[PDB]
RNA sequence: GUGAGAUUGUGAAGGGAUCUCGCAGGCAUCGUGAGGGAAGUAUGGGGUAGUACGAGAGGAACUCCCAUGCCGUGCCUCUGGUUUCUGGAGUUUGUCGAAGGGCAAGUGCUCCGACGCUAUCGCACGGUGGUUCUCGGCUGAACGCCUCUAAGCCAGAAACCAGUCCCAAGACCGGGUGCCCGU
RNA sequence: UCGAAUCGCCACUUCUCUUAUCCGGUGGGCUGCCCGCCCGGCGCCCAGUACCUUCAUUUUCACAAGAUC
RNA sequence: GUUCAUAGCGACGUCGCUUUUUGAUCCUUCGAUGUCGGCUCUUCCUAACCUAGCGCCGCAGAAGACGCUAAGGGUUGGAUUGUUCACCCACUGACAGGGAACGUGAGCUGGGUUUAGACCGUCGUGAGACAGGUUGGUUUUACCCUACUUGGCUGGAGAUUGCGAGUAAAAGAUUAUCCGCGCAAAGCGGAGGCAGUCCGUUUUUUUCUGGGUCUGCCGUUGGGUGGCAUGUGCUUGGCGCU
RNA sequence: GUGUAGCCCUCCCGAUGUAGACGUGGCGUGGGGGUGAGGACGAAGCCGAUGGCGCGAGCCUCGGAUGGACCCGCCUCUAGUGCAGAUCUUGGUUGGCGUAGCAAAGAUCUAACGGAAUAUUUUUAAAUGCAACGUUGGAUACUGGAGCGGGGAAGG
RNA sequence: GGAAUGAACCGCUUAGGGAUAUGUGGCGUCAAAACUUGUGGGCUCAUUCUCGAUACGUGAAAAGGGUGUUGGUGGAUAUCCACCGGCCCCGA
RNA sequence: AUCGAACCACCUAGUAGCUGGUUCACGUCGAAGUUUCCCUCAGGAUAGCUGGUGCUUGUUAAGAAGUAUUGUGCGGU
RNA sequence: UAGGAAGACCGAUAGCGAACAAGUAGCGUGAGCGAAAGUUUGAAAAGUACUUUGGAAAGAGAGUGACAUAGAACCUGAAAUCGUGACAACGACAAUGGAAGUACCUUCAUUUCUCGGCCAGACCCAACCUCGCCGCGCAAUUUCCUUCCG
């Protein structure tokens, strides 16, 4: 017999298996084509999740009832250190697949980038990459990376080079890790001679994300989503919680199959992992690309509001703390919780439409306390708010 | 495959460098499929190693839309309760000879496993094949001996794309690599063949008189 | 050959014979992608335009633009919900001699309440190419007329395949790299 | 440490294409006949066709009691 | 059907298909296969209601009829009734039809049906009967195997053994006996000398040390620069040094 | 000389079978009448990679690093005379399985003492003797007079 | 022992074993046999539940159509008309 | 803890055309589900099919035959 | 109630319910119902003095005895089930099963050892079964062959 009535089924079957993700780091499974007419570019960037907060702008856009307006978007803040680059692989295309042709190193490496080799680094005779520095500038040292480059140009059709973060620069107090995140990004544009010399190039230097992105362009968000453990149907699938007289419990599927097949089939919900997936999410919008604080003390300051204030709340990010480092504004949310490693990555799909060729202008960023109902944007503001306290008063009078 | 550090010291202390177990290089172009797989099962069974080339060029009786339908009917089938386990549909073509041959076995005894386990197909001719030594055909399976002139006829590769295959513009690009490298290599030489073939001529009247006779009574000279 | 064991049914010392096992990899990282899954779908408005057609009455459509329904993947800046931070305050009966400070009433009860979790009750996002069917044509015979069909060629559905996306070497990767050990 | 089964090999084979196709290519004369032109190998008992030269009792088959790896 | 068999229909006849109705039978089950409907949830079919693409009309436009390819996606909220079915009120692009043991009770519910109590009508002399109406009437067990959902540990190429040797690797005294450019070319470039021991059937034999002068390097010293995002690494210029 | 280890040697013809019938100098068990043996230099019973014989039911030898007092061959007579299942009877053992659980009545903490129940290490102190018991003092709390109060009947 | 599978179909009917030859059924692989036999003829092309291929086995098909192609019969004229078969296609 | 007639012992091992069970080997043979009668239709008696024991005989046929030939009758598909 | 005589009987789940402190223990308000259980260690208690560890139970030694694996519910001591040492290997076809070989094990049996009942090869006689090569009969080879014409 057919059902009574007609609905649609719950949860999409691309998504299977709903299980723990093999790794904690965001990772680009797939680059953006190569067009060889282009100059030579990186292609990706890693950085790290710092809060949320919300901004107001004027919207241009002809023919709708919100144009020449104001709006109030949330966006989300991440932390961008420069990146450091230590190694170029090639890659030939075999009929069976990818396969590496080799590395050839920098020569010359940080700490925090060898702790990422070892589970105990303190109590270790920290040996790694010892005897390659030892071997790779001399005369058949010069020889083999000479070679090694030879069949880069002979045989290679794609070039990436491996790049790590640095975690002293990022220096975070809820952030426990010490050793590097590494990762392979993408040089695309150009013929093979021409992206080899930008790899050389940057060798040992530091890269930064201005050098990646623009500022009102858009970008894919790699992540792993915020964990949830053993979870039941209702929750992991959506389905609809059974009548208040139902004996033995109410969050529960009726039936799990018909009397034929005899079986319980896979497009079936049933409870288990909820969450800590991952997830690519593409078409973010970015508006702004800011500076550490250091060097540009005005980071959240507008030309339409001359108040001079940084980018971090009052009283701090909720479990993060200060961002003391260049960082990216992007438009709406980001999976993960606070503290991850995201990889940005340029956009897959086209980028021809009106709503992401549009120019943004920011008129105002807003910097009150996340804790409770934040209603100051600065200090000053509390401070004239609130004349002299007590604890002011007898600080003046121990002073005289 | 893989030699463990067991057996690099073993043949480290007996002395041994190199071993080529005797293997059969078949050069698959312009074969019908189910009459070259069915004579090669035969073979395995009788204990012969063999490697296949140029899987792609392989040929089947009637229409590319024809046979493109077969496929599409064999994709169709899978386990509803779990396709994980269901019947597994490879794309390549050289993945296609094999399980066609793997159908003309005993595949679920140990004596058909192995029988399976001693044949190779590649796609074109790799780097590790070109050098072995001279290829053999089948005449039995020919397709000009077998299909009339006038009837239409698929090439494997072209079936195998538009159906998953990925990898034709690759295969294309190192097989015509390939020709230029061998045809090169070939056009060098020509002087000892040429050379060799000059010592064979002039040999003769220098040959006792007698000896030159018997290789004319025989047709050799 | 060499290094370890065992020969355990009717004392305890010695030697012999034989049988089993080991004689080479280990840890740590960056990737490949066969195969399997697979997802976006629909309505309205602006303009076209009171235009085309029509005696009149009445009355279209494509490019392009702006929104919304259902579904899907996430998020907590704002708004709402939730309080065993029993946080701060208030208040009833009993109780410690009173005030202070408390305690009991399986969280006494009332108000406000952070962090966290959460709602289409709040926010963000949801792509690209090919092979073809029905059908429509071009050249063209059979059949010195013709014919989209016999050979050949072109265009081409919410269909099908691949890309993007999720899992991924019992798919046994002779893919790369760092250090230790043996040779 | 291991006694093992397997018993052609080559820097002349180890390039390509056709079968309604000059099957080594290739022109001419009058719709098939006729006439011209040019260019796998070794290996099997003297390193080579020739004079010379040790084969045993392992004294009638037995895995070649010998080789390759 | 304005005339016009076939736009659309189509009588009198005749040929089929389906198993979603009801009959016919009695093959399996009576030391038991839980018997209606609804709720929840997944999947399949096409004989196509909407959405896509075409042809044709008794297709001026608009609105429709019919036919073909098409099952990718979708197909609602309520009043009375235990209902399936039906009928009304509204929304909508549309409110199509079926199968899965008449899908689904160790998933629920228990209104219906179908025990024991009791009332009515008709029937019976009576005990009692009625597929007539009415009211009240226990819903038991998973900790086993498999399936499914997540979660971990660990072998394995003669798929645990053989010593049973096949690279989507290079290209040569049979990979030995050096490096760079070049097409598996033509050709063109670079290389430190001395003495000893132990080994040595050859061609400047094979090694092990000591000075022997060192290009290229590792680890330094300060001092002057200089770059990077700025407590940590480098590059230039001299000290001796391995 | 029906039938045995068939008195012996040639030759010819048949050979399966449920329910059922019949045959066998066919096998095995407890006891009686006869006959002939065996045993403390080891009877019965028990065990087995102990083999040999027979189509088979079975028989016999061997070893016990088993046992410690009875027992068998043959001819006959006799019967409470042969087991895989009866939701069979009585004992024993068993996976499930170190599993399901041991969740009403609110609840204990601290020091000293007692105790074999510790402060147990030979290969600085924590990372190598845990956990738990009674009494007394102190703290905290419950019953809340229709009481886990103080006395009786029935029953014990 | 054969028809892949089946109480009943085909062959054959049965003491324990060798050699030889057959029956039914077969000789591309699975799988023994034409290592894909003939120095024998014809016919057939079948696009989405996918041409056809071992009887019993309705263990699936009809009426009605098609110059798709290959054969016959009977009439006019030096190609035309009517009718009937084979294989394939629609009806499905 | 027992009620459309309590409990205890006995008649009582009540009767059952119905359900379940029924313990060694080899050898020679080997069926029936049909007829008539029965308060007979899930059962019997009776004949047929089978086994055992034979009797009387014979060595080409005695009273042989699921078959032909010749002669001579019958029949209404 | 006292004696006697026996048995082709049963032999501890049998024979009386009772081979034993049995109409007992136990069950039921009651009438009534009603078991299990051989103390069979050894000829004889000679029933383990004493040393050492342990709170004790016990363990490790010593001793009695022909035997202590005869140690006290103690003759013999089976099967089901379990522990330990050694070994054999083995993917996933659930295992078990049949046939025919092979690789390792055999506290088994029989034969031989200067002739052998061992293992191979060739040869001879008889019998049976095949292949090559060479032929015959028939008016089967005249519904035919060959010439010259119309
Ligand atoms: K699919
Ligand atoms: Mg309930
Ligand atoms: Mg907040
Ligand atoms: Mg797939
Ligand atoms: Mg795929
Ligand atoms: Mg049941
Ligand atoms: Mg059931
Ligand atoms: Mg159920
Ligand atoms: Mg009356
Ligand atoms: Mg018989
Ligand atoms: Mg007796
Ligand atoms: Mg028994
Ligand atoms: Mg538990
Ligand atoms: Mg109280
Ligand atoms: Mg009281
Ligand atoms: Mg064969
Ligand atoms: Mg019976
Ligand atoms: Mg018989
Ligand atoms: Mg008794
Ligand atoms: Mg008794
Ligand atoms: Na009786
Ligand atoms: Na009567
Ligand atoms: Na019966």
């Amino acid at each position: 017999s057919h059902c009574k009535f007609e609905h649609p089924r719950h949860g999409h079957l691309g998504f299977l298996p709903r299980k723990r993700s093999r790794q904690i780091r965001g990772r680009a499974r797939s680059f953006p084509k190569d067009d060889p007419s282009q100059k030579p570019h990186l292609t990706s960037f890693m950085v790290y999740k710092a809060g949320m907060t919300h901004i107001v702008r004027d919207v241009d856009r002809p023919g709708s009832k919100v144009n020449k307006k104001e709006v109030v978007e949330p966006v989300t803040i991440l932390e961008a250190p420069p990146m450091v680059v230590v190694g170029i692989v090639g890659y030939r295309q075999t009929p069976v697949g990818h396969k590496t042709i080799g590395t050839v190193w920098a020569h010359h490496t940080s700490v925090e980038f060898r702790r990422r080799f070892y589970k105990n680094w303190k109590q270790s005779a920290q040996l790694a990459f010892t005897k390659r520095k030892q071997f790779a500038r001399t005369t058949e040292g010069r020889l083999a990376e000479a070679r090694t480059l030879k069949a880069f140009e002979k045989k290679a059709d794609i070039i990436r080079v491996v790049a790590h973060t640095q975690l002293r620069k990022l220096r975070n107090n809820r952030v426990g890790v010490k050793k590097a995140h590494v990762s392979e990004i993408q040089i695309n544009g150009g013929t093979i001679a021409q992206k080899i010399e930008l790899a050389k190039s940057l060798l040992e230097k530091e890269v930064r994300i201005d050098s990646v992105f623009q500022q009102s362009e858009a970008c894919d968000v790699c992540a792993v989503t915020k964990g949830h453990g053993f979870t039941g149907v209702v929750k992991r699938w959506g389905v609809a919680c059974l009548p208040r007289k139902t004996h033995r419990g109410l969050r529960k599927v009726a039936c799990i199959g018909a009397w034929h097949p005899s079986r319980v089939m896979y497009t079936v919900a049933r409870a288990g992992q909820h969450g800590y997936h991952h997830r690519t999410h593409l078409n973010k919008k970015i508006y702004q690309l800011g500076r550490a604080v250091s060097m540009e003390p005005n980071q959240a300051t507008t030309a339409y509001d001359l108040t001079a204030k940084t980018i971090t709340p009052m009283g701090g990010f909720v479990g993060y703390g200060t961002v003391r480092n260049d960082y990216v504004m992007l438009k709406g949310s980001v999976a993960g919780p606070r503290r991850r490693v995201i990889t940005l990555r340029r956009p897959m799909a086209p980028q021809t439409s009106r709503k992401l060729t549009e120019k943004i202008t920011l008129k105002f960023i807003d910097t009150s306390s996340k804790i409770g109902h934040g209603r100051f944007q600065t200090k000053k503001e509390k401070s004239q708010w609130y004349g002299p306290l007590k604890k002011d008063r007898i600080r003046r009078e121990e002073r005289l | 495959v893989l030699p463990s550090r067991r057996s690099l010291n073993r043949s480290s202390r007996k002395g041994f460098k190199k071993h080529r177990p005797d293997i059969i290089v078949i050069d698959l172009k312009d074969h019908v499929l189910g009459r070259a797989a069915a004579i090669v099962a035969k073979q395995l069974l009788l204990g012969k190693k063999i490697t296949v080339v140029r899987c792609e060029k392989l040929t089947i009786a009637g229409s590319e839309i024809r046979n493109k339908i077969k496929y599409l009917q064999f994709l169709r089938k899978r386990k509803l309760s779990n396709p994980k386990l269901g019947p597994f549909h490879h794309r390549s073509p050289s993945d296609v000879f094999i399980r066609t041959v793997r159908s003309m076995l005993p595949r679920y005894t140990k004596r058909g496993q192995r029988a399976l386990r001693q044949l190779v197909a590649y796609e074109g001719v790799p780097v590790n094949v070109v050098r072995t030594g001279g290829r053999v055909v089948i005449p039995k399976a020919q397709r000009h001996n077998c299909y009339r002139n006038e009837r239409r006829f698929t090439v494997l590769g072209n079936m195998c794309k538009h159906v998953g295959w990925k990898y034709s513009d690759v295969v294309e690009k190192l097989e015509a690599a390939r020709i230029e490298k061998s045809g090169r290599h070939h056009k060098k030489m020509e002087k000892v063949r040429v050379a060799w073939k000059n010592a064979r001529k002039e040999a003769l009247k220098k040959m006792p008189q007698k000896n030159v006779e018997v290789l004319k009574k025989f047709g050799l000279a």
